[PDB]
């Protein structure tokens, strides 16, 4: 079983969301697909907070 | 193609009890090209 | 099977009937819809191995975390029972069952993911290849050895900086230990080692054995042989029948010539007139944009007959020459093509009023230079260059006549006492042909061709005085194709029978023993195999033979034919076999290169030493 | 399986039994007769009287003749509609019924058959492959016209693109091709049929159902389609498979352990089949051409001589120092022209007009060298003669000889070649029938003119002018001059070298599209060949280069061998005068063949696409043109 | 299938991942041993100490390769009468005895074989299987002489026609091969063997059975004679399939959308193997020659200057007006060889013979058209020379120059090019230990020779004399003069185009039969792009002109571009000279291709089954000769 | 075919009853090649 010999670092819980940047690779997949996973897995409806516009 | 590893290693490049023995039996191939004539594919 | 899968839509079903048959979607297979086709096994086999191409290599995908799920195109394919066929007649009659069908839309995104990983592999393996091409790793026969430290070390001092095995070493092993199996990696864990190769089936069919060669060459050279003998096509070559132009002609070559060493009798193209006019005159010829030019046509002028060429091309080099004479010099003046339109041959010419229509079609401008010889000059290489084209010339009237000339032309009036020369046809002369539907025969044009009268009916001088799109060129191109054939069948020496020699030896022999006119006096089979040996050596060393007179055995039609219909029979019932003497040939000339690889890994071995165990 | 069935004559069988099987014929099974036949294609006739009542053979039928033939029954297919209009083969062949399957022995011998018991074999009659090949030709022969016009129809405008899409009003398109399209075309006669066997054909053509309003592709053929077509960023397959195939088969046709032999390789073997050759006898060079022979210029005495020819006729002719002739002996069979055209040969009291030029040969015992009276000549004889004509030239008061094309076939067999001590010499000169003053012809022979040397056998081959039974192909590596070469005759070991590495040559350029000071799968076996040598002990001073400079020489040298095939004949040439280099070369260019795996060049593929999408673009404009030009209503 | 197959480490039902499987060995299938191995054939070694007992990897066998390799054996019992003559294996091979049937994991890779289970897959050793190609090879090693001799046999006398069918008396047949077989023929040592194999391989041969005076066909092959044969009024699928095959293998390998891009393209794509060219630098004129430069007349000072060589010998040399070089800048690596045979290059201060002759280099910042003193040369070395020697010739009191090869090769690497004012040449001309007086010779060089031109790489392209790193092929259309052309370099890219687009040329002659003034689906695309562009709304005068007019022009067209490849680039040509449509006709000819369906010319096949009828008429002919002589008892 | 001889037990090459009667249909054939492309062979 190949795996490399190492142990974990510790970190403490982050308290909020982290910002994430996607990579791609070479695989594809069609559309519809893609849209029935999502509609499988979204979280919506939900009412969110507004905000400020100005 | 120099070689080093940590802990235990399967393989050993610069190891010994490798073996080199060309042979006209064995010779090296791949897949260098195929039949793919439009119609016998069809 | 094969087509697209189709389902009956009323209950009547024979083997003729209207309607009673539709096309098979998707939405019926147990939204958009796009239609069905029926994959063959022989489409499911070669794109399984395409798969396995790319699984060649899949230690490094791993690491460069690329394809992690194989193609698998068995996955794709669904199976039912139904009417297959190209159309619903022949479904009709065709009824299947357990048959795959795919879509369109499924085939492409698979071959696309194909390619995607086929470009994502060519630095890798590019790199391979040239791992594997650095130093010998294989042997046309035997074994050979060298220490695998020694290897390793030769290749770290000789591959490129930027060769990705440095970056990833124990991957290329792998590799290269599933492609070859004389490369084997001791299994550290429990101490063997191993072959691990995955083509021993397709390497067998490549390694010598026994004293015989191998049999996928042997094969491919006998492929490649009636490859040949089929683009001759003996029947259309040996056919004692007319045959079409259109159909015997070959993209032909140009040729060259010089119009001013021509004999008059050997050249049916060209008309001279007479030497006995004494009596230069002058005329004019207007050109294509309304200039006029001068020039004079005396005793011993030479033309072209343009009314039999097919459509021809002529390009004229003066280069070389020198035109000189004491009150004219060629520096500095004029040359070109003018064509007669006249209803009075040529030779009958004495004034300007029979010249008819003329037109100066072409002209160029004339530079001197020095010479090796002393005070002398010569012209500077010239390119002048005319299309003769019939179509366009008006050839409904049965009793023109079309002449081409080159001479000087000029602005002013020449004096016949100055220039002496009777034209300017001493020079090179190119013709190329413009059209492949067309053969002449000794300078005419003919509709229908005999290519067995061809045989035996031309002198070297009328061979050397043919036009470009002779019959006797064509029939020389072709027969050469089955001289590369039979000399790559056979490799007779000299005065061995073959059994391409054989059919000659059988006519002589037919011949000897029929009757007719002159005394005969027998020769035995010995001699009759000599001379029929002879004939086909002869033959191979020069195609062009057989169209010469009075060649020694080849003149004669029926040799010709039967030794084309015997080389077909000769190279079909040939069994997956080699001449004896290129067996042991070969298998000498493979030992000898075996010696020279073992020399060189022993150098190599020499100076790249192995360390020593001590244990 | 394969062969024809057996049946087993008596009880015992084993894989070695002596007389156990025979042949199965149509008695053995009445349904594989004639009259048992199913006529649905009507060949058989219906009367009686017209049926022969024989006994036939049995053969196998394998899997491949039956995929195979089913397709040719599709090719058919393909154009059902005229068929249907012509009324020809109402019921499709269905090659399936006519095969009758069988348990039995099945092998080409007895002896095979023995071992080989199979079960539902297909088997069939002579007469029943014929008819069904004949319905197949007859419908095929029906098709000619149809087929040509379908096609004109099809290539009268771009309907396939290299690479993306392209779109054209379909009304614009018909109303281009009622103008074009030529009057007696079956298109015009049957538009509808065409519109069917086009949408067959092509999957870009789709017709709408008026009933039913839809639209749908009807293509018969998108498993090759995607195999014709070029994947993003990837060449096609298909052209990739094919180059490689082509690069074998011309690797294959050199033949690498011929080429490439350190051992003797007899001359038959390695010869082929070669080309003419041409020279002038008079420039060339003794020291440097070994077939000619030359009367020293010291004897200094002209002599004449009498020869008669083969009708019995008696000429003269006059030999000087200067003389000229070819050693005929070690040439093997050849074929002699001569050509005088552009020749002056005039002399003051000589005028050559009018005269007559003959090939003589002579064979005697006494050498060439020591020629100076008629007694040694020995025997002669002319073989051929011609006259001549001469013609005014471009040089003022200058006449020139008319071109000839004099000829002559040196066949050794033809002559006694028993005696050791026997010299054959060729000479060609004026002749006469009349004595010829020395003094008035002063020319020692005519062998200023054009010789063109024809080698008149493919078995023999010669190295330096001399026969050779025997020839070591890997010596010959950086042994000759450019003036060697130049005078080596047509049949040289050397030219048939050239010719052989021309196809290696063109494989690896086929094979490869390095660019300059690159190195390349087939440039490192040079390489590494050359790091090896600099390392070997010699003698002399050492210099030490690293790896990319090697592989840069590497490089150029390949680059040298590619633009120039001579070079590896041609002595002192930079690094193929080496035969370790040369071997190493011809050998590793096989296997990094053999060890592609379905690859191209990014450069080439960048390119391929870059062009594929120019014509794409070019092919969009054209038919925007089209659209333009024919509206729609 | 095909790979390797795999089996579950330890435990079973339990293949989840990639690390529980592991390649399967003999020793997990006991009977693929070589102990279990059944020796029919007697390789394996009886004795039990002489029996290996190893561990050994297994392998997949595909279909494809169980067809061909029992296809195999079918040349061997084709000759099963000598094989027991000689007492060659008694029992046949058999090949499917020597695999294992087994259900196991099958692929290439541990990935690959989790999700490819199945069942009945065959497998083999590499043992096993050198064991059965040895032999098969054994045994058409020993065949040799006997499939020499039975060919002679067949070939002897014509034993099949191309159509029809023709008869004769066996009897006299015999008689002849007796009177004509060689002495040393195995034919004659086994006569009934013999007789055999021919009934086996030829249906026309019947040997009546004495006891039972039976006689019927043997024959094994009429399904594969089947598909030779030439049915009534259609030529075989054979021929018409291979030669489709033929020409679509033409133009893959010609490139269309290469020799059509209208993109620049990579030289080193581009470039194919170049041919040697031939000049004469003195006869040249140097606007056209765009590599040549020439010091100007009227200089009128003769100017002496003296070169040393390489190993230190000094020479001297004369400039004066009217002296040529060679601009060696932007040409490629590439070689000249010089020729001055035939020339005379005699004055009366001057005689050739003895003197020497050398190609000296200059570098330089100057340009050379402004040299007039010793000073503005640079550096200098002679790089090459040769002497001379001289013959008399056919004119009077006149002497020329033996033949000479004088090498020199270009490589621009050996050479700094670092500094770009640097200034290149090549000169030839006399050179002398001592001064030359400049009255006794006056020539300004020796170039009024033959110089051979070859390039040294093919790498590099060149248009008009100057080396580009990118071509554009649409652009080369219609743009050479034809002094441009002849003037140009060997390595030019329209050499390049005019050999590509020759492959397309004999594609079309091959696939096309059409005469004078017939369209063909080939010649139609030209027929388009005329229409259109006659449509076109442009700069000047417009004429309406018919469809069949447009026809006949395009046809005309398309033949004029098969009789002469090179027309596609000369300028001012009638219709190919438009890069529209050369690449409408590119593309066309992909799609006309790959639309047939096994079809052929209408005049092809009825000239085809004429020769084949006369053909069959000569055969009959002959075959009653031979039944006339040697008569039958 | 086959010379002479003069054994006469089972076929007679020099006898009556034989026919040599050449036609297209029939031909002549052997095994002149095969597929054993390295690809294809796999």
């Amino acid at each position: 079983l190949g795996m490399r010999i190492s142990a974990l670092q510790s970190l403490s819980d982050t308290p909020s969301p982290v910002q994430w940047l996607p990579q791609y690779t070479i695989d594809q997949a069609a559309m519809d697909e893609g849209d029935l996973m999502v509609s499988r897995l979204t979280q919506l409806p939900l009412r969110p907070d507004y905000g400020n516009i100005w | 193609m120099g070689n080093a590893s940590s802990i235990v290693q399967t393989i050993n490049v610069t190891g010994d009890g490798n073996v080199f023995k060309p042979s006209a039996e064995t010779s090296s191939t791949a897949v260098p090209s195929l039949s793919l004539s439009p119609g016998m594919l069809n | 099977p094969g087509g697209v899968p189709w389902i009956a839509v009323g209950d009547e079903t024979s083997v003729t009937s209207p309607g009673a048959l539709r096309r098979m979607t998707s939405k019926d297979i147990p939204y958009i819809d796009e239609p069905l086709v029926v994959v063959t096994e022989h489409a499911i086999t070669n794109f399984t191995k395409a798969e396995m191409a790319l699984e060649f290599n899949r230690e490094f995908l791993d690491k460069m975390r690329v394809l992690s799920v194989s193609p698998k195109y068995s996955d794709l394919l669904t199976y039912v029972d139904c009417y297959v066929g190209v159309s619903a007649r022949q479904a009709l009659n065709n009824f299947q069952k357990q048959v795959p069908v795919i879509t369109p839309t499924r085939q492409t995104m698979y071959v696309d993911s194909i390619q995607a990983a086929l470009k994502a592999l060519e630095k890798w393996e590019i790199d391979l290849r040239v791992a594997q091409t650095l130093l010998p790793t294989n042997v046309p026969i035997g074994e050979v050895s060298c220490p695998m430290q020694s290897v390793v070390k030769l290749l770290d001092d000789q591959l490129p900086d930027d060769s990705l095995i440095r970056r990833y070493p124990k991957e290329a092993a792998v590799a290269l230990a599933k492609r070859n199996g004389g490369i084997q990696w001791m299994d550290v864990s429990e101490g063997t080692v191993m072959n691990e190769a995955v083509n021993a089936v397709a390497a067998s069919a490549l390694a010598p054995s026994a004293s015989a060669p191998p049999l996928e060459e042997k094969s491919k050279l006998t492929e490649q042989a009636m490859d040949l003998v089929t683009a001759a096509e003996p029947e259309i070559i040996a056919s004692l029948a007319p045959v079409p132009a259109p159909v015997f002609a070959i993209p032909p070559k140009p040729a060259d010539y010089n119009v001013r060493t021509l004999r008059i009798d050997e050249a049916t193209w060209l008309r001279m007139i007479p030497k006995s006019m004494n009596t230069p005159f002058q005329i004019q010829v207007t050109d294509n944009t309304g200039t006029n030019w001068h020039l004079n046509l005396r005793g011993g002028t030479r033309v072209v007959n343009l009314d039999q060429i097919a459509p021809m091309r002529f390009v004229l080099d003066l280069g070389g020459k020198s035109y000189k004479e004491t009150s004219w010099d060629p520096n500095g003046k004029k040359v070109g093509f003018i064509v007669f339109q006249s209803k009075i041959p040529f030779e009958l010419w004495t004034a300007a009023s029979q010249i008819g229509q003329a037109t100066v079609v072409n002209y160029v401008q004339l530079y001197a230079e020095d010479s090796s010889f002393t005070a002398q000059s010569i012209i500077a290489t010239t390119s002048l260059a005319y299309n003769y084209e019939p179509e366009q010339l008006n050839k409904t009237d049965p009793e023109m006549n079309y002449y081409l000339l080159a001479t000087f032309i000029d602005s002013a009036a020449i004096t016949p006492t100055n220039m002496t020369q009777p034209d300017v046809w001493d020079a090179l002369l190119t013709m190329s042909p413009l059209s492949a539907g067309e053969v002449t025969v000794k300078g005419a044009v003919v509709s229908e061709v005999v290519p067995a009268d061809l045989i035996g009916s031309y002198t070297p001088e009328s061979l050397n005085a043919s036009l470009p799109n002779d019959a006797a060129r064509c029939m020389i191109d072709r027969a050469s194709k089955i001289a590369e054939a039979i000399k790559i069948d056979d490799d007779a020496g000299p005065d061995e029978y073959s059994p391409n020699s054989v059919p000659i030896q059988g006519q002589l022999a037919i011949s000897q023993l029929e009757t007719g006119y002159g005394v005969r006096i027998f020769n035995p089979k010995g001699i009759l195999s000599k001379i029929a040996s002879r004939a086909m050596q002869a033959f191979i060393g020069d195609p062009s033979t057989i169209i010469t007179q009075a060649a020694p055995v080849l003149s004669d039609k029926n040799n010709w034919i039967a030794l084309a219909q015997g080389v077909k029979t000769s190279l079909r019932t040939k069994s997956l076999s080699a001449g004896v003497k290129t067996a042991v040939s070969k298998l000498s000339s493979s030992e000898s290169i075996q010696n020279w690889t073992q020399g060189f890994l022993d150098k190599v071995s020499a100076h790249f030493p192995a360390p020593k165990p001590d244990c």
